[PDB]
């Protein structure tokens, strides 16, 4: 194994699978000390697996997430050698409104993450409500920076 | 009391309007008073009709 | 790196990421060989000009003194062919020497990057260069979500970003008095924030939304006509599309075979001037289409320049060859003799009425260039860097060019000030369009009916024409696009 | 010396394993697509013709094929696969924040 840490940024993960994909980019860019990943175990964030996913699949180097959940990682158009081992988030917006058709509430608020995990789970959120007769009065995003 | 709309506002926030004479609203969340029928009335309160 | 390539030697090396083509060849690969490289399809003429127009300007910055002497700009451009591995091939290429030292010599140092045409294409692209901090200068990237320099520390661009267009599509819808309007758009980086932001602008309007729905240009026929199916049972005639033409066009196709009639149809920058689009036998449909398009520019000498190519005159030009073997439908199928004339094909390459992305191409690479020149001409305790000191042209570095960049207040040819705000954005007017069909000929003529002021304040940047709006390009009369009809007094 | 258990810290306090059990099944995952690469018949595989790929001289692009064709067996007697779109269908669990008595 070689694991590297991506700090949640998408810079330190892009630099680790930089390193991943060092054979491959030499062969298809023009030492045998660099070893041949066959498979990455990564990452967290949905943004940061979107990046590193373009650059694996780029290579076709099977890419395994953990905890990235987005469903724009699910376009195997874009993304070709993306797996994941959590469910999409398709299912948890609809849950969180069943959650408040349950309560019997209509009146709800709205923040997410701006990037590609808060987006479009809040998006399908912002559907499934609709369907549902709830009044979404704000939507804002938000994020450590 | 059926339900009024407040421009501007989402359908979830109404105001509570009275029902008028000769017409009813009998549940709850009702977005339209319902005549009495023929040789039918309101009652006071406007959640029945009377002969 | 990646072939078919457009590459000129010089002290200075501008990447170029331009879509030559429109797509790759759908064909999913089933893993039971080696995947081989995919090929681009569908050969965009309009991307050609564009790449021609970067290498204009470089050859004007190479011949004129007065910018950059005695300093040669070279070039290194691929094609993307609107997809995300082959941009990504053609970073790769980019940043091979400062890979090479971060991770681990006569391959070239690329300065900066103009490009690319795709918000998730440039998304992906600025992911990789922001790690070298290589300037990328894109030219119609105009997501909002590429302004966050947290995530893109070195993207800048020449075209407006999309929220003012946004707001602009809501100001029309309430111009003309529709609160019953249903929104496409693709499912990018570019479609999503911009029809979000409609959507924030509608509630703000009090513009009620029937359907939001996605497309792609590979949605299955089951999306496709699910769609389609959406908009037949919706009463909303007016449809708002913030999407670009390859994302629309399965969409517009579908449609056009069902005969979807009394749609008005309000297009965004990307699509509201697309070949793919604007086609004579698609006009019962997307007539009288009303678009933005962007601030037009004028390059003298450019259109000589177009009109001057060939395949074997033009040798640092590799896209060249396929230019002339889709122009004249020639092999080099009959063999090309190479004394055909551009001015006999109707392509979009010389069909152009106005510059818009090709005068975002120019004012990326001119801004590239006056970026150096500053470099160059700066005084010894005057420079952007630690104690006033200054970068040397002779060896410059990339980030170097960035922060002159970032610090960067040049005049263009047409003497309008270019300089990028704290988010690396420039802005611009808009110009409002309406497809109309051409008396003289059967091509969809874009005919200009109104502005959209980006200076000035709220509720005063429109303006409008209705005169000069052909409703579905026949009528007259402003349609009715309300889910119902007026409650009358008492 | 320092014992691991004096500091309270999230890598030993604990309650479940949610996301760590994901990584394992990733892990897990990927070593039964290779071992479905050993494990192949000559006639039998997934390659063209029914070729095998060699498990000394395996590729990224193979063990993805594999990865797509991979249903194995978790340690919980629970069948793990991969959908046309590479995700992992799962339940949820629905939880309240409380406030510990003690
Ligand atoms: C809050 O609003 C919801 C609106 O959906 C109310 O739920 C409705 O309640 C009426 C009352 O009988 C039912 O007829 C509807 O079928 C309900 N709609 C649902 C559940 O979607 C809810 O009762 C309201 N609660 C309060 C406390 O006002
Ligand atoms: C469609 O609905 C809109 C939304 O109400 C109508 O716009 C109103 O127009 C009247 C007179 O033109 C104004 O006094 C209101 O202020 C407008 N409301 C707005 C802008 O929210 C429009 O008239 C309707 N068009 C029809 C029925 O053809
Ligand atoms: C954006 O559009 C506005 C309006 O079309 C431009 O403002 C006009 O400028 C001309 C001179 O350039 C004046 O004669 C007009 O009276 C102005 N119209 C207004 C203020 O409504 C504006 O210049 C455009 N932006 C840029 C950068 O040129
Ligand atoms: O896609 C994403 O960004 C999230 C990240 C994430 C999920 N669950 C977590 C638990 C701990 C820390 C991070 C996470 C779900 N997928
Ligand atoms: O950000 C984006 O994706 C769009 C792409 C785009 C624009 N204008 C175009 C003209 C032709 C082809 C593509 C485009 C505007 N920016
Ligand atoms: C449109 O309405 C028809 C009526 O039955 C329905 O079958 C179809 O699914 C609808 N289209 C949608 C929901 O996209
Ligand atoms: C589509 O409908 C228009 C009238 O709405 C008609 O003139 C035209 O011939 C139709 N075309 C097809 C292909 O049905
Ligand atoms: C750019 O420079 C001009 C002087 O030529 C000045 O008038 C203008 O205010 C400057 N703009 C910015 C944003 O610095
Ligand atoms: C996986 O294999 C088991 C048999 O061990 C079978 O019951 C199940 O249907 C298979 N699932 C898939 C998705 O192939
Ligand atoms: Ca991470
Ligand atoms: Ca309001
Ligand atoms: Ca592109
Ligand atoms: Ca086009």
């Amino acid at each position: 194994y070689r694991i590297f840490d991506t700090c949640n940024t998408v810079s330190k993960a892009l630099e680790a699978t930089l390193s991943f994909v060092a054979q491959n980019k030499i062969d298809s860019l023009n030492s045998e000390h660099i070893p041949s990943t066959i498979a990455v175990v990564g990452a967290t964030g949905s943004g940061v697996s979107t990046a590193v996913a373009n650059l694996l699949g780029l290579f076709y180097i099977p890419q395994v997430s953990y905890a990235s959940s987005s469903r724009l990682l699910s376009n195997k158009n874009q993304f070709k050698s993306f797996l994941r081992t959590i469910p999409n988030d398709e299912h948890q917006a609809t849950a969180m409104a069943d959650i408040i058709e349950y309560f019997r509430w209509n009146w709800v608020g709205t923040i997410a993450a701006d990037d590609d995990y808060g987006r479009p789970g809040i998006e399908k959120f912002r559907e499934e409500a609709e369907e549902r007769d709830i009044c979404i009065d704000f939507s804002e995003l938000i994020s450590q920076y | 009391t059926r339900k009024g709309i407040i421009e501007g506002e989402p359908t979830c926030c109404f105001e509570c309007v009275e029902c008028p004479d000769g017409e009813y609203s009998d549940e709850t969340d009702a977005s339209a008073c319902n005549k009495c029928p023929d040789d039918f009335w309101s009652n006071e309160n406007h959640t029945s009709c009377i002969a | 790196g990646p072939d078919q390539r457009a590459q000129k030697k010089g002290d200075i090396i501008l990447g170029g990421l331009f879509p030559i083509h429109f797509g790759v060849a759908a064909k999913d690969q089933d893993l039971k060989s080696r995947p081989e490289s995919v090929e681009c399809i569908r050969y965009n003429f309009r991307g050609f000009r564009w790449l021609q127009a970067m290498i204009f300007a470089i050859e004007e910055i190479n011949s004129s003194p007065a910018l950059l002497p005695n300093l040669t700009l070279g070039y290194r451009i691929f094609d993307t062919c609107n997809t995300v591995s082959k941009a990504l091939e053609a970073t790769l290429s980019f940043v091979a020497q400062n890979k090479i030292d971060s991770l681990n010599e006569h391959i070239p140092s690329t300065i900066a990057v103009v490009g690319a045409t795709g918000s998730g294409v440039s998304t992906a692209v600025a992911n990789l260069l922001g790690l070298f901090y290589i300037p990328q200068v894109s030219y119609a990237s105009s997501s909002r979500l590429l302004s966050n320099k947290n995530q893109f520390k070195s993207f800048l661009r020449t075209i407006p970003n999309d929220e003012h267009q946004a707001t602009a599509m809501a100001d029309i819808i309430e111009y003309f008095r529709w609160n019953w309007v249903g929104t496409i758009a693709a499912d990018d980086d570019y479609g999503r924030p911009g029809i979000e932001k409609f959507r924030e602008e509608a509630e703000e309007r009090d513009i009620c939304i029937d359907f939001s729905e996605l497309i792609s240009q590979y949605s299955d026929e089951e999306e496709i006509q699910h769609v389609v199916e959406v908009i037949q049972n919706s009463t909303a005639k007016v449809i708002v599309v913030f999407s670009s033409g390859p994302d629309l066009e399965p969409l517009i196709k579908e449609i056009v075979r069902r005969n979807i009639t009394g749609k008005i149809w309000l297009a965004s920058e990307a699509w509201a001037s697309s070949s793919l689009i604007a086609m004579p036998q698609y006009f019962h449909v997307v007539g009288g289409t009303i678009g933005f398009a962007l601030k037009a520019g004028q390059i003298p000498g450019f259109r000589e320049f177009l009109k001057k190519v060939h395949p074997r005159k033009s040798v640092h030009n590799g896209f060249a060859k396929e230019f002339w073997e889709e122009t004249f439908n020639c092999h080099l199928r009959p063999l090309c003799t190479g004394d055909e004339n551009i001015s006999s094909v109707e392509t979009p390459y010389i069909d152009y009425t106005h510059l818009r992305i090709s005068y975002n191409v120019y004012l990326a690479v001119y801004s590239i260039a006056h970026a150096l020149q500053d470099i160059y001409t700066c005084l010894p305790g005057r420079g952007l860097f630690t104690n006033g000191s200054c970068a040397d042209i002779k060896k410059v570095e990339a980030w170097q060019v960035l922060k002159h960049l970032r610090h960067l207040n040049f005049t263009n040819n047409m003497g309008e000030q270019v300089t990028f705000d704290e988010c690396g954005d420039l802005v611009g007017n808009y110009s409002i369009i309406n497809w109309h069909l051409s008396p003289e000929d059967g091509s969809i003529v874009f005919k200009e009916v109104g502005y959209y002021n980006v200076y000035a304040k709220k509720g005063e940047r429109l303006f409008i024409n209705e005169e000069k709006i052909l409703w579905s390009g026949f009528s007259r009369e402003v349609p009715f696009s309300n889910c119902s009809r007026d409650c009358l007094a008492g």
